[PDB]
């Protein structure tokens, strides 16, 4: 019955220079008895710790702009951020610190919005060197495409696959804002050995219908 | 014996 | 101004103790904090330790697990960690607050493992007919069944091959990384060059040079 912190939604797309808001959904009432609510926000930038912008529910951390703005009571909090800038990207936390245990929410990625672009699908059979080796492993390249949602499915001989393969999602790109994506279908020589096609399909919002790449061997 | 405030 | 102790590569079963050097100021002044990141499970908070006079408090879940110190003569904050298990496999941050707020440390890392290192096996993606976009071919090096974290790669060529995407390692099932590191060339640049990535694993001595021919 410790209190959970709800955060919504995990990942919010915004142009760079609009307003962007996070909320945080609180499991129990965080107002003390003194009349002060401790509910805190934190940014956390890649590869560093968390950093406190808003404390006890509105107050800006010292040098904290006011482009940052934190509101709510009872259960239900908000982080607006005003004109968001570059260095606002990264995660933020709420967290609150009425109630021992101390908590905080899972989370939400401040993430660069922009206009759709279709990935540009690359396969890759496995190297000789890795069969003489006894496994098989496959690639497909899903390269610089936004949003960050898609699907990939393997099928192998017309067999749609499952649990053989895993993906792995670049971050957001510095200078186009896109996502590349790699999944990787794993297999043993022989079974490589005995299907001739490999195929990797790809559904994503700015296709209009979903790209196959396959090879023969 | 409480701490107030933000971690 | 806040110093937190080296990484952690511990067996489970074992204590560690890790630190957290601050200045006079901050002792006498802030509360001490402990805080934990873990992939599993998220932010945690751990406990808290007023260094003024050493009273403590602790999330329920972590008492047992973790024991706050503080040692005035050196403005120096002690989480000790026994019992570890690999779910205590983290980066570990402490913090110093006040009502109005404070800053958080660089943060120790400790990882719970006996297991062996792995240097990875590097396979080329060789760019093909598949691997070309209009111009562009693709290519890459599979970095696979490594470990622990992390690997390098880099690719030679300078300008012409950035636009590199080394992917996320993923952990399998077996327990070894792998990852993929791929990049767009011109298709005229592979008949002047020969592309190679350049892989180094230090935990295992490893450097890897794979030429990716077509």
């Amino acid at each position: 019955s410790d209190i959970e912190l709800t955060q919504s939604p995990l990942s919010l797309p915004v142009s760079l220079g609009d307003q962007a808001s996070i909320s945080c959904t609180s499991s129990q009432s965080l107002l003390h008895s003194n009349g002060d609510t401790y509910l805190h926000w934190y940014l956390q930038k890649p590869g560093q710790s968390p950093k406190l912008l808003i404390y006890t529910l509105s107050n800006r951390f010292s040098g904290v702009p006011d482009r940052f703005s934190g509101s709510g009571s009872g259960t239900d909090f908000t982080l607006k951020i005003s004109r968001v800038e570059a260095a606002d990207l990264g995660i933020y936390f709420c967290s609150q610190t009425t109630h021992v245990p101390y908590t905080f929410g899972g989370g939400t990625k401040l993430e660069i919005k922009r206009a759709d672009a279709a990935p540009s699908v690359f396969i890759f059979p496995p190297s000789d060197e890795q069969l003489k080796s006894g496994t098989a492993s496959v690639v497909c390249l899903l390269n610089n495409f936004y949003p960050r949602e898609a699907k990939v499915q393997w099928k192998v001989d017309n067999a749609l696959q499952s649990g053989n393969s895993q993906e792995s999602v670049t971050e957001q790109d510095s200078k186009d804002s896109t996502y590349s994506l790699s999944s990787t279908l794993t297999l043993s020589k022989a079974d490589y050995e005995k299907h001739k096609v490999y195929a990797c399909e790809v559904t994503h919002q700015g296709l209009s219908s979903p790209v196959t790449k396959s090879f023969n061997r | 014996r409480r701490f107030y405030g933000p971690v | 101004k806040l110093q937190q102790s080296g990484a952690e590569f511990v067996k489970a079963g074992a204590s560690v103790k890790l630190s957290c050097k601050t200045s006079g100021y901050t002792f006498n002044n802030y509360w001490i904090h402990w805080v934990k990141q873990s992939p599993g499970q998220g932010l945690e908070w751990i406990g808290e330790i007023d260094p003024s006079d050493g009273y403590s408090n602790y999330n329920q879940k972590f008492k047992g697990k973790a024991t706050l110190t503080v040692d005035k003569s050196s403005s120096t904050a002690y989480m000790h960690l026994n019992s570890l298990t690999s779910e205590d496999s983290a980066v570990y941050y402490c913090t110093s607050s006040t009502s109005v707020g404070g800053s958080w440390g660089q943060g120790t890392t400790v990882t719970v493992s006996s297991a062996s290192t792995k240097g990875p096996s590097v396979f080329p993606l060789a760019p093909s007919s598949k691997s070309t976009s209009g111009g562009t071919a693709a290519l890459g090096c599979l970095v696979k069944d490594y470990f622990p974290e992390p690997v390098t790669v880099s690719w030679n060529s300078g300008a012409l091959t950035s636009g590199v995407h080394t992917f996320p390692a993923v952990l399998q099932s077996s327990g070894l990384y792998s990852l993929s590191s791929v990049v767009t060339v011109p298709s005229s640049s592979l008949g002047t060059q020969t592309y190679i990535c350049n892989v180094n694993h230090k935990p295992s001595n490893t450097k890897v040079d794979k030429k990716v021919e077509p």
